């Protein structure tokens, strides 16, 4: 996910609302990337043989 | 590029890999407005011609 656009993205005044709470978005890409990885990994242990 | 990354990591050395750093977006390069057209058109050659 693009946080920024989830929440609202492309517009300066919605910004500067989204940053007033820092990295409570961030940490959510971030879990994502995560799993996507995990996801990856769980697919070469099942086919990579 | 590679700063990008260190920042990211938190880190002054980087390991091998693809690390998301941020987002990039097109923005608009023109404005497409449109709005309907007046089916009676308007006699002002009435007056002109």
């Amino acid at each position: 996910v693009d946080c920024t656009m989830y929440i609202c993205g492309d517009s300066t005044e919605c910004s500067n609302l989204l940053l007033q709470y820092g990295s409570f978005c961030t940490q959510l890409n971030r879990a994502l990337t995560g799993i996507a990885v995990e996801q990856d990994k769980n697919t070469q242990e099942v086919f990579a043989q | 590029p590679l700063s990008e990354t260190k920042c990211t990591l938190k880190s002054f050395t980087v390991e091998k890999g693809i690390y998301q750093t941020s987002n990039f977006r097109v923005q608009p390069t023109e404005s497409i407005v449109r709005f309907p057209n007046i089916t009676n058109l308007c006699p002002f050659g009435e007056v002109f011609n």
